[PDB]
């Protein structure tokens, strides 16, 4: 019933994004007859929601080193991420930013010519002993739009094929070896296998399990359901960071320089809970802390609104002046989402997803791993980068302007690995010719489906059951129950009932196959998070307060007893996902501590978490 | 840095553009255009015209930068002159919600059949 076009190209990039487009980009310029299939127009990718910059310790402003970079996101990881990718994406970050700016991205440059660079939260020099550093490289306020707008520009130039608004439906792998990807054009309706012999996964987050994001409705974790389908294992799910101050609701991302300028995060009861929780930082304190703060506020009874659910981010007691011109934006955004005058009314806020550290796990060179009798091994042919990928360089907890640099080292990194391993030209592999079939048969039931439960309805049950048990405030009994009402929703899957019956620009069976790639990170991301009993990170438990590594680091080292790998914590979770039972499996696999060369950059012991 | 100069398609139905231009308004880069088309693609896009969805396709796909499009609508950056146009004027009519509707989360694809 289903014509398929194929496609024979030398590489697949799956995703146009900064990570995306950076391999399709690097493969191109290689040599390769490279395909780039992406649901969006590369420019409508999240990446450009990015209007910060990109960290390298260039040393245009002060004296800085890319170990201490280095160092910076080892801490930041919570010694969960690996510090060989760590070194790779620091290390090469001084580099990639030079090769940007000579592709041609407008750097916000200084007097002297040197590109300027802005101190982002977090940075130190010296290895954390003081000075605040300024790696924050950025393009004005269009840093994203400004990195898609040349990587595309220039992966045109070398002929990228670019199949714009396909939705990838799954991967083509025989015999454990990807190659390609089986994709539906969106426009008309018809299947294609785009053939290959390397597959980049780079499709981003999958924040849109839960019912407050600030991403937008598109990162549905499309990628991380395709690893799952193909019975590979996900890295790190549960790892989920939240913003603390977004519009209660829609999810938009109130900045915090809101909070930097003078607002205030007031309770259903005026008080300034912040000088409660932190009476050094206010309600300028760590994000983790000012999250776990209005979660605890929420919890405890001190909730704001008609459903006690979100707390008060309050601007007005600043003058009118400096709302409009210290704050930009600000007052536009609370008013067309919210309904707000920031002048007389405060600003309805809750913790929102904004960056997911897990997905696919790679190693530093960007290749799809797979965990075989507790033993790590390629996947030829499949590749991974950005967001959607687990290198991994922000472990437990991501960095700011760190993500822009994820998508560039390991976007080229990606490219690389394939030109070092592979020629232009080589033998396009072989498939059977009724592969895909499974991914056609799923699509076409998702089409005439005729049950009890509408696709949005199913929807906003995973999202709502998301957002209240596995959220910020992660307990034992909470996160059990979770665990059986996604379950219970991923068994409503097969109750669908969709409308559009034709193949012209069906958006209700986009949205539909997006449904089914959400349940699939939902079951993995609150299975994990169950499991999980410890806090690291963005992971904090009330019932596992303190971070369980091999080792007491609160102690002399030497003098204890090292924990086997089966009692303690510091380890990646891998989950896998039987698709026709729904029936979670866990497994595990060490951190990567050592570095690329301890001669050129030394392996950063843990140490307790320092907020 | 040049990318393809955008061009007016009049190969498609009425009903096909439509359609395209629902699933071209539902899918952005940030979620404020997300919010703001998905939800004024639901009020205008079943009874526009094709002078005003060809207006309207321009609008929302010619520019590269989303912030763009959501500058001009929120009247916080001066739209060019071949945007300024009716269906521009729909925009920043329908961003500064008068009604007082919900512009929370994206309308659901239930009104359509
Ligand atoms: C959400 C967000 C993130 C963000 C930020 C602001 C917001 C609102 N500001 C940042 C900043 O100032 N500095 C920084 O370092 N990071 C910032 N971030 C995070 C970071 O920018 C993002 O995580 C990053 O841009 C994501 O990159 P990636 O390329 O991995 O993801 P993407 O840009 O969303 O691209 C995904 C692409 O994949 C395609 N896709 C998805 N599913 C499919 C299917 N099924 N088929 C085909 N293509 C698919 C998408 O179309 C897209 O092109
Ligand atoms: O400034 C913000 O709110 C966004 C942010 O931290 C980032 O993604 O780097
Ligand atoms: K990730």
């Amino acid at each position: 019933q289903y014509p398929v076009v194929d496609h024979e190209f030398d590489a697949v990039v799956v995703g146009a994004g900064g990570a995306g487009l950076r391999a399709a980009f690097g493969l191109s310029e290689a040599g390769f007859n490279t395909a780039c299939v992406t649901k969006l127009f590369p420019t409508r990718s999240h990446t450009v929601a990015a209007q910060g910059g990109i960290n390298a310790a260039l040393g245009n402003m002060e004296e800085d080193n890319w170990r201490w970079h280095f160092y910076d996101t080892v801490k930041g990881s919570d010694w969960l991420g690996d510090q060989d990718a760590i070194h790779y994406m620091t290390e090469q970050a001084p580099a990639a930013v030079v090769e940007l700016e000579n592709y041609g991205m407008p750097f916000s440059r200084t007097e002297d010519g040197k590109i300027y660079q802005r101190a982002f939260g977090g940075q130190s020099l010296k290895f954390g002993k003081g000075g605040q550093a300024h790696r924050c490289c950025c393009v004005a306020d269009r840093t994203g739009h400004s990195l898609l707008h040349t990587l595309y520009g220039r992966s045109l130039r070398y002929d990228t094929s670019y199949f714009v608004e396909y939705f990838a439906l799954d991967l083509l792998m025989e015999n454990g070896e990807c190659r390609g990807v089986i994709a539906l054009c969106i426009e008309d309706g018809s299947i294609h296998r785009i053939r290959a012999k390397n597959t980049v996964v780079a499709t981003g987050g999958y924040g849109r399990t839960y019912f407050s994001c600030t991403s937008a409705h598109t990162s549905t974790g499309d990628g991380t359901a395709m690893i799952t389908r193909a019975g590979l294992p996900c890295q790190d799910l549960e790892f989920v960071q939240f913003h603390p101050t977004g519009i209660y609701g829609a999810g938009c991302l109130i900045t915090e320089g809101c909070r930097g300028e003078g607002g205030i995060l007031i309770n259903s009861q005026g008080e300034r809970f912040m000088e409660r929780y932190a009476p050094v930082a206010k309600d300028l304190a760590s994000r983790d802390v000012v999250s776990r703060s209005m979660t605890l506020e929420i919890r405890e009874g001190r909730g704001c609104g008609p459903e006690k659910d979100h707390v008060y981010l309050q601007l007005h007691h600043l003058p009118p002046e400096q709302l409009a011109t210290r704050l930009p934006g600000i007052s536009e955004t609370a008013m067309i989402f919210a309904g707000v005058d920031v002048t007389k009314e405060p600003i309805p806020v809750l913790p929102t997803v904004h960056y997911n550290m897990g997905g696919i796990p790679t190693n530093y060179k960007g290749q799809v791993l797979r965990h075989v009798n507790g033993q790590d091994q390629i996947v030829p042919g499949l590749y991974a980068c950005g967001e959607a990928a687990c290198a991994s360089v922000h472990g437990a907890n991501r960095l700011g302007a760190n993500s822009l640099l994820d998508l560039v080292v390991f976007g080229r990194a990606c490219a690389l690995s394939i030109e070092e391993s592979c020629r232009p030209g080589d033998k396009v592999p072989p498939i059977k010719p009724n592969a895909g079939e499974e991914s056609v048969m799923n699509l076409d039931k998702l089409r005439f489906a005729d049950g009890s439960i509408r696709t949005s309805e199913l929807r906003l049950s995973m999202q709502k059951s998301m957002q209240n048990h596995a959220a910020v405030f992660r307990v034992g009994s909470v996160l059990q129950e979770g665990c059986g009402k996604i379950s219970k929703l991923y068994g409503d899957l097969k109750h669908l009932k969709t409308f559009d019956r034709g193949m012209v620009w069906n958006t209700d069976l986009v949205e539909t196959l997006e449904l089914q790639n959400l349940m699939l990170c939902a079951l993995q991301t609150i299975y994990g998070a169950e499991a999980r009993k410890e806090s690291r990170g963005a992971h904090a438990r009330e019932d596992y307060k303190v971070r369980i590594d091999e080792y007491d680091y609160s102690k002399p080292i030497q003098g204890q007893q090292k924990k086997p790998f089966e009692e303690h914590w510091r380890k990646h979770t891998l989950s896998y996902v039987d698709v026709g039972t729904g029936k979670v499996t866990l497994e595990y696999r060490p951190v990567i501590d050592k570095t690329l060369n301890e001669a050129d950059c030394a392996t950063v012991p843990p140490a307790i978490r320092s907020y | 840095i040049p990318l393809p100069p955008w061009q007016e398609r009049t190969d498609e139905s009425i009903e096909t553009k439509r359609a395209r231009l629902l699933y071209e308004s539902r899918k952005r880069g940030m979620l404020e255009n997300c919010i703001l088309l998905s939800l004024f693609a639901k009020e205008h896009l079943q009874h526009m015209t094709e002078k005003q969805l060809n207006l309207y396709d321009r609008l929302i796909n010619e520019p590269s930068n989303d912030w763009d499009i959501y500058y001009w609508a929120t009247e916080a950056k001066p739209a060019p002159e071949i945007f300024e146009n009716e269906v521009m004027a729909l925009l920043r009519d329908f961003a500064k919600n008068k009604n007082k509707e919900q512009r929370l989360r994206a309308p659901d694809l239930e009104y359509l059949f």
